[PDB]
RNA sequence: GGCCUGCU
RNA sequence: AGUAGAAACAAGGCC
């Protein structure tokens, strides 16, 4: 049958009607009837649109052919021969355009005179039955319905034909051409009824080839072929088959619970060496600041001019000279390299306006600081192959160091108040609700313990230095940056002002990943001798640069003055830690705030300008020889702020598996205090595991050492 | 007239004819989201880390023919360079900054009435009236409640076919809605929005998240009304209570 | 006096300040160089713990793998994959015996699903391992290369645009004898068919950062994208069961974690009566992804899909067929260093099959020499079991058939036990009149999970009375108590836009507020230093100060400008009005009526060119990855202002091979443009369909030149110039 | 010496 | 040298 289409109808309708027929996704070599039947149904539609123009007026302009113009319009507009989808959109565009209502079924095409729609469809049985049939298949309709049939009838509603009827006897002539040619043909035997309206299809997902394969070897042992473990599988039903093994199996193979008690936990073993080094970033014990005493806020200012004006405060400079050397590099370029720094900074002060950003220059000084030109060059393997000495990088555990005294007295002064305010913080909107008022007061009781300690001069140090070399790394990649470290307090009797505690150089920053290094030389001025704790300076290069006196009542004392500066470096990743330090404050004030509530929720009252004033209530938070000694909740506060802040600044993955596996044995020992028979399966395991992170980190070890005394001290 | 005249332009070129040709609709999703760009994973160190750049932002290209190249002192605003893989441009933040002064103005009287969700949380909690804070232990106790105030008894799907009569009528396909309640919200969403001018996909998502009831499970005590969770943060605590009756009772 | 914190747990207790104990305000530890090192280790581990099985070469890839199911009881309490296919078989169906109806369902859902899934929902993943390149991309890009990939060769069902028609096409790929791919360096390169299958049945291997809780740094692993249909059907399954389980809590959030915990603790200690002790073990699972055997997995699936259309069955084992075979990329590479000649190179991992062992140390010369025998083309086979948690769902699945398997019912003994399993970790709590009763049900669990492939971990797991307990960071003693230092890392700028990070830190600071019991004092200091960074990182400060930087000139003259200054966003140098009581308002909408109508007008301008939307589902949508949990989506309610841009990307595809991407990228980008002004619906839904782009386009603009007309600006001759537009582009189609 | 890139 | 820690950075590539 499928020879009639190929043979009559043109190119465009036939791959028309296969799109069509791939629509709704059957297919055309089971019946094909249906194919011929829509064709010609959509011929039908294209015949009775074509020819058939219209102008500014009615009374459509027909013509044989379109004539080169303006005037293309055409009478009939067609919806079928589209896809569903676009079908719809044309059905909702002439909705929303012409106002006209939305019919629920497929329509075939739109006219303007009546402004609406024409369902074509011409089917084998007679129109007067087949009309209305599709007229209550479609409800309360207004679009005009007309219809033909093979005998040659029209046929329609309101008598309406709405257009020329040499049209019609053209569809007609095309209809009775179909018909008396399928006559030579043949086809009626089931041209009048062949389709009935099949829709059915099943899902077929066979696995076959080589995927078969691959499901016959990701089987049990001792199957063969998917079919017979699925088989298998629905024939299984229990009969207690985990019983039988679990007889069988071996009974070594126990979860015994070992009673934990006071007697049994040992103290963490600590590891022995070389005494533990510093880490940090900038000193944090044995700063010293020159002030100015300006009106100036923390970002307010020009950071160069500010660090020339406070140092220039400061009389009694001297020739430098090494004091304590480096032990592995060499000092005299960090003296060349502090005298370069001065003599430039005068520099700076002789010209017109201090620039906003300086560059150093260049030298082999901070080449050798700064570690310039030392990554080896990469190359391939092909190339270096014969090199005996190459092979890959050290990756091996890191050298084991011992606990020094310099950490817990480093701790101890961090946690100390201050002659000064080192928290200025931002606004909020008023206050409207009484519970507001509330966390106002409790914030402004809290600013007042913690502002005046260590631990905010600390945070405010390493974020704004952090912040710094983070932007000149950003900014000034290639060129070596000079950035005065700057720190802006406010005195008791108001005055505000400015600290220098000396200057970093920034080199090199051109960092991709988050991990690589950024090189950069601090110098900081301090009156600490090094010649009294050497241990804790061993990566330090200490010079004297001069003498401070400072008023005492024993004469004036004339102390000596000494520059500490070393090759430190950060990565992105630091950076950007290290400029959130402030979080800290929030950790140690949400943990104080929350013992505030907690105890609050027992007494029906606020609790907290009694527990700030009358300090009768203290917590252990320390140790003397004598005994265990407990301080009011400001002590707290600040000592828990110093924690956090360490944590922040000796970061690092030993810190964090010690606190884990830590925090482990914290809550078994919590639950032997709380008389919950506590038990544990391998403590040996647990203790094996605390013990492993405990390599070279001065703050992770004194972590330990906290952890040893607390345990001493419970258990009892 | 233009649509149709960078359809026949992007033709002429033998890739993008070749991309129009064998693609596909329903691969529009997956091209369209096809890109080197991989999804960051530390948003905020590079954040960071960005806007110390100069031109660290993204603009389309009309800016250089809105906002000019440098501002009174020189300082550049935008860049002629474009994007990794887009025809957009790399430009300064100062660039959102002097548009915020001198840029063109236009009248955002009708910005009130598309974030309806917005601002009427806004002018609830206006009028609303504090009370006397008690302090007691609060029984906190986890509930399934529903956060969004103003649903309209509409699930996601019920209310995407409201959603786009609304701001696509013609896309719609074959559903025409046949509950009331949608019929009234349609029109009453179709004369409010007529001729707003933000933007088709704004808009959808805005009514998607004012009429789509979202649900959501909370350590609540007391309360449990639509209105009185919005504020839960304000009003219960770990050992405090805070009275608050919103600007709507 | 020697300063100690903590001493303070002393007189509070261990968990009333656990918060002390999360050092989360430090640089977390990461990974600096290649994780090859680690997934070898992680291969030869889950090798050895397997040892005793049996082995075989897969006739199909060729590559050696071992299979323990049903191999030797274990006889020690080292860790073991030796799983008993009958007792696993046995477990499944006594958890339908207790859930009858349970598989039936599950599998109803998951066909309806199945069956009417799309292809488009692959792409709403993060990286996959593309093949065509041999790397890990997004997961649409990798989609669209393996689609065109597939077209190009012949199989071109997936344009019926049905998930299932594209798994279809993928498993007929496996039959092909020569597919063919294109590299750029463009070349069109053979693959045959054993090298084909290694490459669709392979896994990209990558380090894990920032990872906060241990010393040491592991390995995950990444799939490609013709595995990832099957997975997701899988893994719809899986979720569609344990939400009919109550004792699992994989499936939910955190609050509904700690409701389900209390609630099975009350209902455990609560009906024991004053005879009968309770105790709760804290357990932690040593080695669990590397002693689940992808086997074991088939055998519950196929028990679960019982009398089920055989499609289905096949459709849902397909995955762990080809986990069973799945093999895993070594990572990429090794970095050797010369200081003698003082030189760098890097060797790719594909060379540890041939190259020399004088390069290597003794521990990854031993690793190399233990891995060799299972390399196949740079591979090595990973049979015995999964790499990284892939099939969460169902080892949640297995591990709550264990904890159901003990109701009491099925122990047949006065002991009893019950509690909570998320995948690596589970709480127990066991009753039994006496502490011999105690003992022997833990004695009895451990042994069931040691026939099931799966560890108890002794090292990080303890036991104590019930009403004291720890799960998942979750601490409980009579009551939640929260903790708050897991979420200290996300009150920062997020780094999406300048709104976008002021409405997320103000939500996060409410939420934080809502379930971490962050207090009220707590939340305005947080507030405050979140302000004092934002306009830190943004260079947004409040422009009645002097700080100058790249951007107070322009605020300064803002400021200056504006009448009512404290309308001005703190994007633009104005003060903040937020206190908690307005934490759960945008910006734009709490300084909406103090703003100058000028700069509302000029702020909040539709025609802005820095504001950019793509699609619904990344409007108001930011993918923060939450420390210490897998990456997580937050709804953040902003408005769209000219602050609403979006960040430069990352340029650096220009120097290399893959240059020709950004071309098609832009390409794509334009055609997709022109789509959406021809489909405006194209954004909001995704067009479905057959028909190509210009069918669509041309016809579209046919009939709206025609009905604008009907009413509009367009004009006869405009109208007509369209016509005739869209038949010369026809036209020009047809050449 | 000149130019390109900074999660590809 | 320095940062850092089971492997890396201490710029890369292209002419």
């Amino acid at each position: 049958m499928e020879d009639f289409v190929r043979q009559c109808f043109n190119p465009m309708i036939v791959e028309l009607a296969e799109k069509a027929m791939k629509e709704y996704g059957e297919d055309l070599k089971i019946e094909t009837n249906k194919f011929a039947a829509i064709c010609t149904h959509l011929e039908v539609c294209f015949m009775y649109s074509d020819f058939h123009f219209i102008n500014e007026r009615g009374e459509s302009i027909i013509v044989e052919s379109g004539d080169p113009n303006a005037l293309l319009k055409h009478r009939f507009e067609i919806i079928e021969g589209r896809d569903r989808t676009m079908a719809w959109t044309v059905v909702n565009s002439i909705c929303n355009t012409t106002g006209a209502e939305k019919p629920k079924f497929l329509p075939d095409l739109y006219d303007y005179k009546e402004n609406r729609f024409i369902e074509i469809g011409v089917t084998r049985r007679e129109v007067h039955i087949y009309y209305l049939e599709k007229a209550n298949k479609i409800k309360s309709e207004k679009t005009h319905i007309h219809i033909f049939s093979f005998t040659g009838e029209e046929m329609a509603t309101k008598a309406d034909y709405t257009l020329d009827e040499e049209s019609r006897a053209r569809i007609k002539t095309r209809l009775f051409t179909i018909r008396q040619e399928m006559a030579s043909r043949g086809l009626w035997d089931s041209f009048r009824q062949s389709e009935r309206g099949e829709e059915t299809i099943e899902e077929r997902f066979e696995i076959t080839g080589t995927m078969r394969r691959l499901a016959d070897q990701s089987l049990p042992p001792n199957f063969s072929s998917l079919e017979n473990f699925r088989a298998y599988v629905d024939g299984f039903e229990p009969n207690g088959y985990i019983e039988g093994k679990l007889s069988q199996m071996s009974k070594e193979v126990n979860a015994r619970i070992e009673p934990f008690l006071k007697t049994t936990p040992r103290p963490l073993r600590l590891p022995d060496g070389p005494p533990c080094s510093q880490r940090s970033k900038f000193l944090l014990m044995d700063a010293l600041k020159l002030s100015i005493e300006d009106p100036s806020h923390e970002g307010e200012g020009i950071p160069l001019y500010d660090a020339i004006k406070c140092m220039r405060t400061f009389f009694g400079w001297k020739e430098p000279n090494v004091v304590k050397p480096h032990e592995k590099g060499i000092n005299p370029n960090y003296l060349l390299a502090w005298k370069q720094v001065l003599a430039e900074l005068q520099d700076i002060e002789n010209e017109e306006k201090i620039p906003k950003t300086k560059n150093m220059k260049k030298t082999s000084q901070l080449k050798w600081a700064l570690g310039e030109n030392m990554a080896p060059e990469k190359v391939d393997f092909d190339d270096c192959k014969d090199v005996s000495d190459l092979k890959q990088y050290d990756s091996d555990e890191p050298e084991l160091r011992s606990l020094a005294s310099w950490i817990q007295s480093e701790f101890n002064k961090a946690c100390e108040l201050t002659d000064s305010s080192w928290i200025e913080l931002d606004e909020i909107g008023e206050d409207v609700a009484p519970i507001e008022h509330i966390a106002s007061m409790r914030r402004n009781y809290f600013t007042a313990e913690v502002s005046h300690c260590r631990a905010t001069e600390y945070i405010m140090k390493g974020v704004y230095i952090n912040t710094a070399l983070l932007n000149a790394s950003c900014a000034a990649m290639d060129d070596f940056q000079l950035i005065p470290m700057i720190s802006k307090c406010r005195t008791k009797e108001g005055r505000r002002k400015t600290n220098l505690y000396g200057f970093i150089i920034k080199g090199r920053s051109h960092l991709r990943n988050d991990t690589d290094v950024v090189n950069f030389v601090s110098m900081e001025f301090s009156l600490t001798d090094p010649r009294l704790e050497p241990h804790k300076w061993e990566k330090y290069c200490v010079l004297e640069i001069g003498d401070m006196l400072l008023r005492s009542a024993i004469g004036q004392v004339s102390r000596p003055m000494f520059l500490y500066v070393r090759t430190n470096g950060t990565s992105k990743i630091k950076m950007k830690w290290g400029m959130e330090m402030r979080r800290c404050l929030l950790q140690s004030l949400q943990q104080i705030e929350s013992m505030i509530e907690a105890e609050s929720s027992v007494k029906e009252k606020d609790m907290t300008k009694e527990f700030f004033e009358n300090k009768s209530e203290t917590w252990p938070i320390g140790e003397s020889p004598k005994g265990v000694e407990e301080g009011s909740i400001g002590k707290v506060c600040r000592t828990l702020l110093a924690k956090s802040v360490f944590n922040s600044l000796y970061a690092s993955p030993q810190l964090e598996g010690f606190s884990a596996e830590s925090r482990k044995l914290l809550l078994i020992v919590q639950a032997l205090r709380d008389n919950l028979e506590p038990g544990t399966f391998d403590l040996g395991g647990l203790y094996e595991a605390i013990e492993e992170c405990l390599i070279n980190d001065p703050w992770v070890l004194l972590n330990a050492s906290w952890f040893n005394s607390f345990l001493t001290h419970a258990l009892r | 007239m233009e649509r149709i005249k960078e359809l026949r332009d992007l033709m002429s070129q033998s890739r993008t004819r070749e991309i129009l040709t064998k693609t596909t609709v329903d691969h529009m999703a997956i091209i369209k989201k096809y890109t080197s760009g991989r999804q960051e994973k530390n948003p905020a160190l590079r954040m960071k880390w960005m806007m110390a750049m100069k031109y660290p932002i993204t603009a389309d290209k009309r800016i250089m023919e809105m906002i000019p190249e440098r501002n009174e002192q020189g300082q550049t605003l935008w860049s002629k360079t474009n994007d990794a893989g887009s025809d957009r441009v790399m430009v300064s933040p100062l660039a959102v900054t002097w548009w915020n002064r001198n840029g063109p103005t236009t009248s955002a009287v009708h910005y009130p009435k598309i974030y309806k969700t917005y601002f009427e949380k806004v002018e609830r909690l206006k009028h609303g009236t504090f009370g006397p804070v008690h302090f007691r232990n609060q029984v906190k106790i986890r509930r399934r409640v529903d956060i969004n105030p103003g649903h309209a008894d509409l699930s996601a799907k019920e209310a995407q076919d409201v959603i786009m009569e609304v701001v696509f009528p013609n896309e719609v396909g074959a559903r025409i809605l046949t509950s009331e309640s949608q019929l009234t919200i349609t029109k009453e969403k179709k004369e409010e929005l007529q001729d707003c001018k933000i933007s088709p996909l704004m808009v959808a998502y805005m009514l998607e998240r004012e009429l789509v009831r979202k649900t959501r499970f909370l350590p609540v005590a007391g309360g449990t009304s639509s209105v009185y969770i919005e504020v839960l943060h304000l009003t219960q605590g770990t050992c405090w209570e805070q009275m608050y009756t919103p600007g709507g009772e | 006096m020697d300063v100690n914190p903590t001493l303070l747990f002393l007189k509070v207790p261990a968990q009333n300040a656990i918060s002390t104990t999360f050092p989360y305000t430090g640089d977390p530890p990461y990974s600096h160089g290649t994780g090859t090192g680690y997934t070898m280790d992680t291969v030869n581990r889950t090798h050895q713990y397997s040892e005793k099985g049996r082995w075989t070469t897969n006739t199909e890839t060729g590559a050696p793998q071992l299979n323990p199911i049903d191999g030797p009881l274990p006889e020690d309490n080292e860790p073991s994959g030796y799983a008993q296919t009958d007792c696993v078989l046995e477990a499944m169906a006594f958890l339908e015996e207790s859930h009858p109806g349970i598989f039936e369902n599950s599998c109803l859902e998951t066909m309806e699903v199945v069956q009417q899934t799309r292809v488009d929902k692959l792409t709403q993943g993060r990286q996959t391992y593309d093949w065509t390149l041999n790397r890990n991309q997004p997961a649409a890009t990798a989609l669209a290369n393996t689609i065109e990939v597939f077209r190009s060769n012949g199989l071109t069902a997936n344009e019926s645009g049905r998930l299932i028609d594209f798994l279809k096409d993928v498993m007929e790929s496996m039959d092909k004898e020569e597919m063919e791919i294109t590299t750029h360096f463009k070349k069109k390169q053979r693959l045959n068919k054993r090298s084909y299958l290694i490459r669709a049945l392979t896994l990209n291997t990558m380090t894990k950062d920032a990872e906060r809780g241990k010393l040491k740094r592991r390995a995950i692993a990444t799939p490609g994208m013709q595995i990832r249909g099957f997975v997701y059907f899988v893994e719809t399954l899986a979720r569609s069961i344990c939400e009919k389980l109550e004792q699992s809590g994989l499936p939910v959030g955190g609050n509904e974690k700690k409701a389900k915990l209390a609630n099975v603790v009350r209902k455990m200690m609560t009906n024991s009566q004053d005879t009968e002790l309770s105790f709760t073990i804290t357990g932690d699972n040593t080695k669990w992804n590397e002693n689940q055997n992808p086997r074991m997995f088939l055998a519950m699936i196929t028990y679960i899909t019982r009398n089920q259309p055989e499609w289905f069955r096949n459709v849902l084992s397909i995955a762990p067929i080809m986990f069973s075979n799945k093999m895993a990329r070594l990572g990429k590479g090794y970095m050797f260093e010369s200081k003698s000649m003082k030189l760098r190179t890097q060797i790719p991992a594909e060379m540890l099959a041939s190259i020399d062992l004088k390069y290597f140390n003794d521990s990854t010369r031993k690793k190399i020499e233990k891995i060799r025998p299972l390399l196949i083309d740079g591979t090595a086979s990973l049979s015995p079991g999964m790499m990284m948690g892939m099939f969460n769902m169902l080892s949640t699945v297995l591990g709550v058939s264990i904890l159901n398997l003990g109701q009491k019912r099925y122990t047949k003994t006065t002991y009893w036990w019950d509690g909570l399993q998320s995948s690596d970790d589970f709480a127990l709590i066991v009753n039994a009149p006496n502490h011999e009763g105690i003992q022997a049900g833990v004695d009895r669990f451990y042994r069931t999970c040691k026939l099931l492939g799966i560890n108890m971990s002794k090292k990080k797991s303890y036991i104590n009375r019930t009403g004291t307990f720890e799960f998942t960071s979750f601490f409980y003693r009579y009551g939640f108590v929260a903790n708050f230092s897991m979420e200290l890392p996300s009150f920062g700028v997020s780094g999406i836009n300048e709104s976008a990070d002021m409405s997320i830190g103000v939500t996060v600071i409410k939420n934080n507020m809502i379930n971490n019991d962050l207090g009220p004092a707590t939340a305005q200091m947080a507030l405050q230093l979140f302000i004092k960074d934002y306009r830190y990182t943004y260079r947004c400060h409040r422009g009645d100060t002097q700080i100058q930087t790249r951007r107070s000139f322009e605020i300064k003259k803002l400021w200056e400008q504006t009448r009512s200054k404290a309308g001005l966003l703190v994007s633009d140098g104005g003060p903040n009005l937020y206190n908690i009581r307005n934490l759960h308002i945008p910006e734009v909408c709490l300084k909406w009526e103090l703003m100058d109508e000028d700069y509302q007008g000029r702020l909040c301008n539709p025609l802005n060119p820095f504001v950019s939307h793509k699609e619904i589902e990344s409007v108001n949508n930011a993918v923060m990855m939450p420390a210490h949990g897998p990456a997580k989506n937050m709804e953040y309610d902003a408005v769209a202002t000219t602050h609403s841009w979006i960040p430069k990307r990352n340029r650096s595809i220009l120097n290399t091979s893959q240059r020709g991407i950004l071309e098609d990228e832009q390409m794509y980008q334009k055609c997709c443009n022109l789509f959406e002004k021809f489909f405006p619906s194209s954004s909001y839904r995704r067009p479905v369909g057959i028909s190509s782009m210009v069918e669509a386009m041309v016809s579209r603009a046919r009939i709206d030149a025609r009905i604008d007309f009907e009413s509009g600006r367009i004009k006869k001759e405009e109208f007509a110039e369209i016509m005739k537009i869209c038949s010369t582009i026809e036209e020009l189609r047809r050449q």
